[PDB]
């Protein structure tokens, strides 16, 4: 009688009904979890709502799309963090 | 040698050992699932370059109707790097980690009738005892032995 | 008993083709494979003999019903020169000896031998194993045409 | 609803965008405060987002709340406990995890990971002493580590070897049964202590019969004068023994059983293997056979003496009659399926697999159910080896089929695992579906798949099943191929071979800047290596050669690079650089009497003048090396040469007689 684990995963798959636990007060902690929380939201918000006023050329990007090959929003990215030039910008991709 | 927990990382390729060394193969999700939900009481042995030379995949039976006991599943190490001591110490570090993680009351293992060498070793080195006879278990048509040994010893050695 | 490394061994169906390997060279004379059929079935009665965990010795025997008699014939002993009194003969004889005594319900044993090999049937003759039957041209190629027979008794 | 949004995080933990799946967390959240698989999330996140010291604070305060139920099981909290003690330990926070561990060392039921915690702690922490006593209990509690052993050597400080190994002696006085106390004074040791030392090592392990001690010492054959001691050694003990019946006739003890003779043969047998003399050792290895025929590992490296060698096939021919010895384990006929496929037999190697197999299907396919990749991708090699490429490119392509599926399996115990209560070993296999891709196994099936893509693009002729015929026919093979070579590249790259099947790939593309890159991550970290060198000899002969039919943009940031990595030189100039740098060293030597033809056709008779050399004082001159000059002079790189390689593989064949592909034909 070997079975080789056939019921080993079949009760990983059950039906259950989780646990309950009695409310103690956690607002004051997640006060400042969402404050921290906050704090962070405001700074990665701020990443791109300083660096979205950047202007965007279709030539050279095309360029860039056809010779390194990856989707339009990482080397969209890649174009505006290097403030519009080129040169430097597959010097950065090539490195 | 090396005798180390098992890292998941690592279990994916002992697997290989399993397939190039004992016939009884699985499959491997439930490599996954027994290194997720009991961790520490598989072990890894292996040597200086990295490459895997044994192992140890075991499993504590869950079985409300009677007190908790462990299930060792698999123990291989390669041919060509044999009788130096290896299996005694990964099954017994298995034992001393299920005796200090949650109370082994007693181990139980499946072993061949043909085989001479593994038989001397389970039999008298680090003495189980014969609890019952299985006839027709493997693939290949023979009688296996259900081995146990009793943790009742090294539990009062290792509470000390 | 202790500081010694031998330990007798069953013939099983995966172990077949080194007792081959073993009797083709141990003894110059070589039957075919039936021999080998008729010592598989016969269980704990043919064994072989491990010494530093390698094979060096085995004894596989017979039954025999012929001489008003209900007769027992090791049909082969097996081991090499180098290893001369150091871990074949009297052990495991004494294992065929002590098998034959825990059944004891048979009659004797016996065997057949070369005359030009002395110091076997002086390892034979320090057991018991008495001369009786002197046969003429028994063996068909080697040189010692002839052969000796040694028997003990039970009852 | 509730199992959409649970769908929705499991969904969005499948695709990786993180800050979503967390924002529709905290929709949980302001929806219930109360689960517990809010904080696991919250935990494995803000592990895999990396920051770490906030995360001690929360997860404190989700540590209190657990506190008082009256219901609860206790593995789960010390594993939590043990999980806090491990991000505090990554966070930096060194004196506050330590302190941590001090305050709740009392709630746990496992011992083992917070006394590694305070283990790492006190390495940490500068504090010498009560660490060395930590590993002193790490001794006495496990035996045999690498890890344990090292800390305790860096944490004493020994000034000398010898107050080094004074622990080890008195690791070998309390605990004699050990393996690894009598090998690592074996690693660092030299002169006669260490004579001295590996004498009543193999002294030991020979009276008592240990096999693979001659692999321990294979990790030691680096040095040259302690090989010459062990041989001179080793030798001396045999020419004692066979004399007076005693390893030397100073001392007086037990006589020892006569298998030691035939061991000891075993031993300087695979040790003449080893150092390349096998006259010798096949001199050794004939009385080792007539002292006895039946032992098997005697038989396996009298198979493996010949696969060091040239000649393959005797050793397949000793080794299937070396495995038909006994039919028990797997070990001995799966190693003879392998020493049958690189002997180039098929059928011979595919019936002698599937004896242990089951028997209601074929071989092949029932270790293509077990997830068989050693037999698949060595026979891929193998079929490689035959000439034709159908079935190991079909092959190639399930392996990483069960790739994929062995990357989405984890959909499965998500569920449970946030039933149960385990994160560590959660977080870590997360990490390792991130970067599962890593595996040699898989490389190894990688490069012969992508230099058999490039040999049938450079000369041409219920999801988805394979037939070789069609599958191995697709009209441009090199899209696929470099969507198969991309995760090896992207999560791979301090191998530099990874970087340079990327030049192979990009040379027939013609994409100039991922060329010029993947030189880049090639050259960071091999300078020297000569398949990279004729790599850049090629970069920049197609860079003078085709300086023309580029854009005006590749051409200032291309010179620009050209003039930071290489300066303004031709090729003749700096391969006579660099074969006067590398002017002993021979696949050096073949590699740049490859570009003394391919630069020039005219200088051919130089070629056959540089590549024929044959003196003692080489470097690397193995069969490994004769065989590929060989293969190299007959591939047509180098020029038809039927005049002097006949001489050439006569004289090879005097310094290396059991090779079969150096036989007169
Ligand atoms: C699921 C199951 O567990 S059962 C079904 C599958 N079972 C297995 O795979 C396990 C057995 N299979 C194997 O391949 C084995 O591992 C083997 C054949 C390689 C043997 O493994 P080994 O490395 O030799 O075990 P180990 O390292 O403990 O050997 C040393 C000790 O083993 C003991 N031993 C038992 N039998 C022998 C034997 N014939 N010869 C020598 N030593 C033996 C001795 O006590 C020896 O100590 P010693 O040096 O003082 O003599
Ligand atoms: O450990 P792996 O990476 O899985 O491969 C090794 C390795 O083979 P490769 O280096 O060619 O991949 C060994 O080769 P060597 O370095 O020892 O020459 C080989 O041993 P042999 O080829 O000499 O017989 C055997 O190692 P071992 O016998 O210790 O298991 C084998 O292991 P695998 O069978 O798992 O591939």
């Amino acid at each position: 009688k070997h079975d080789s684990g056939a019921a080993d995963l079949e009760r990983v798959t059950d039906y259950a009904e989780e646990k309950e636990i009695q409310s103690s007060n956690l607002e004051t902690a997640m006060s400042v979890i969402g404050d921290r929380r906050s704090r962070e939201q405001k700074a990665k918000q701020e990443r791109e709502k300083e660096l979205a006023k950047v202007t965007i050329k279709k030539e050279d990007l095309e360029l860039i799309m056809t010779e390194m090959e990856i989707s339009r929003a990482a080397a969209e990215r890649s174009l505006r963090e290097h403030m519009g030039n080129v040169v430097e910008a597959l010097i950065a991709l090539t490195n | 040698m090396n005798i180390r927990n098992a890292r998941p990382e690592d279990l994916m390729n002992m697997q290989h050992c399993n397939l190039l060394c004992l016939p009884e193969n699985y499959q491997m999700k439930y490599y996954f699932y027994h290194g997720l939900s009991w961790p520490q009481l598989s072990y890894i042995a292996e040597d200086e370059n990295g490459k895997i030379v044994g192992y140890v995949l075991a499993k504590m039976e869950e079985d409300p109707d009677d007190v908790p006991h462990g299930h060792i599943t698999s123990l291989a190490v390669k041919r060509s790097h044999r009788r130096l001591g290896l299996a005694q110490k990964l099954m017994d570090q298995a034992s001393r980690a299920m005796i200090e993680n949650f109370n082994a009351k007693y181990v139980s293992l499946h072993v061949r009738k043909s085989n001479r060498a593994a038989l001397h070793l389970y039999s008298n080195t680090l003495n189980f005892q014969i609890s019952e006879v299985e006839p027709k278990y493997y693939a290949d048509g023979e009688d296996a032995y259900a081995m146990k040994r009793d943790l009742t010893q090294m539990a009062d050695e290792l509470r000390r | 008993m202790k500081g010694s490394r031998i330990e007798l061994g069953d013939v099983t169906p995966h172990n077949i083709k080194q007792l081959k390997r073993l009797n083709q060279v141990i003894f110059p004379v070589s039957y075919n494979d039936k021999f080998y059929k008729d010592v598989l079935e016969v269980g704990e009665l043919a064994k072989l003999a491990y010494f530093n965990d390698i094979a060096v010795g085995a004894v596989c025997c017979r039954v025999d019903h012929s001489q008003n008699q209900k007769r027992l014939y090791i049909m082969t002993l097996g081991c090499l020169a180098p290893y001369r009194r150091l871990g074949i003969g009297t052990k495991m004889l004494n294992h065929v000896l002590n098998i034959c005594e825990k059944d004891g319900t048979f009659d004797n044993i016996y065997l057949h031998v070369q005359i030009s090999n002395e110091s076997a049937i002086d390892f034979y003759r320090k057991f018991g194993f008495e001369i009786i039957e002197t046969k003429k041209n028994y063996y068909k190629r080697i040189e010692p045409a002839d052969a000796h027979v040694l028997q003990k008794n039970l009852k | 609803n509730l199992q959409i949004l649970r769908d929705l995080s499991l969904l969005q933990i499948q695709m990786r965008d993180l800050e979503g799946y967390r924002e529709t967390r905290y929709q949980l959240l302001q929806l219930r405060p109360a689960q517990r698989a809010s904080w696991i999330g919250y935990a494995i996140a803000y592990h895999l987002l990396e920051d770490y010291e906030m995360a001690a604070k929360i997860l404190e305060e989700f540590r209190k709340t657990q506190q008082t139920s009256p219901d609860k099981v206790d593995y789960e909290y010390s594993e939590l406990l043990l999980y806090q003690n491990q991000v505090l330990r990554e966070a930096g926070l060194y004196r506050e995890a330590l302190e941590h561990l001090c305050t709740y060392e009392k709630q746990i039921c496992d011992k083992l990971a917070v006394e590694e915690t305070k283990g790492e702690l006190l390495l940490q922490l500068c504090r010498l002493e009560d660490a060395a006593d930590v590993y002193r209990g790490l001794q006495e509690r496990n035996p045999e580590n690498w890890a344990y052993y090292k800390g305790l050597e860096k944490a004493l400080k020994p000034a000398n070897m010898l107050e080094r190994l004074k622990i080890y002696e008195e690791a070998w006085t309390k605990y004699p049964r050990g393996l690894v106390p009598r090998r690592l004074p074996l690693n660092f040791l030299s002169g006669e202590k260490f004579k001295e030392c590996l004498d009543k090592f193999l002294r030991m392990n020979f009276s008592k019969g240990c096999p693979p001690v001659f692999n321990t010492l294979r990790s030691l054959y680096k040095d040259k004068e302690k090989v010459a001691i062990i041989e001179e050694l080793v030798v001396g003990y045999e020419t004692s023994l066979k004399s007076c019946r005693l390893f030397n006739p100073n001392d007086d003890g037990k006589e020892e059983p006569p298998t030691t003779l035939l061991w000891v043969q075993y031993y300087l047998a695979q040790h003449y293997d080893k150092i390349g003399q096998p006259s010798i050792a096949l001199e050794y290895i004939n009385t080792a056979i007539e002292s006895t025929p039946t032992l098997i590992e005697l038989f396996l490296v009298k198979a493996k003496i010949y696969k060091h060698a040239g000649n393959i096939k005797e050793a397949a021919r000793w080794m299937d009659e070396a495995q038909a010895l006994d039919t028990a384990d797997r070990f001995i006929n799966s190693k003879c399926a392998k020493y049958m496929l690189k002997a180039n037999l098929i059928k011979e190697a595919e019936e002698m697999c599937s004896k242990f197999t089951r028997e209601g299907t074929s071989a092949v396919e029932n270790l293509n159910e077990m997830q068989c990749m050693w037999f698949q991708t060595e026979c891929a090699q193998a079929y490689k080896a035959m000439n034709k490429f159908g079935e190991a490119l079909k092959k190639c392509h399930e392996i990483e089929r069960h790739f994929i599926e062995i990357t989405d399996d984890q959909f499965d115990f998500h569920t449970y695992c946030m039933r149960k209560i385990t994160l560590r070993s959660y977080v870590d296999l997360l990490k390792l579906e991130d970067v599962l891709r890593q595996h040699p196994f898989y490389f190894k099936a990688a490069r012969i798949a992508i230099e058999i893509y490039l040999k049938l693009h450079d000369n041409p002729l219920p999801k988805e099943e394979l037939i070789p015929e069609k599958l191995a026919k697709v009209e441009t093979p090199l899209e696929e191929a470099i969507k198969f070579l991309t995760p090896l590249k992207n999560l791979v790259k301090n191998k530099i071979e990874t970087h340079l099947f990327a030049f192979e790939i990009y040379f027939r593309k013609e994409k100039f800047l991922l060329m010029l890159q993947s030189v880049k991550r090639a050259f960071a970290i091999d300078s020297s290596h000569p398949w990279l060198h004729e790599c850049m000899i090629r970069l920049f002969n197609t860079a003078v050669c085709e300086s023309k039919d580029l854009s005006d943009t590749v051409r200032t940031v291309l010179k620009q690079e050209m003039n930071r990595l290489f300066g303004a030189t031709n090729p003749k100039n700096f391969n006579e650089t660099f074969l006067k740098r590398n002017s002993d060293s021979l696949p050096h030597r073949l590699s740049a009497a490859k570009m003394v033809y391919y630069l020039d056709p005219s200088s051919q008779k130089r070629a056959i003048e540089l590549a024929t050399t044959l003196d003692e004082s080489l470097t690397n001159r193995n069969l490994q090396t004769c065989m590929e000059v060989l293969e190299a002079l007959y591939d047509g790189s180098l020029g038809d040469c039927k005049e002097a390689a006949e001489i050439y593989r006569a004289n090879c064949h005097k310094l290396f007689p059991y090779a079969l592909a150096f036989m007169p034909p």
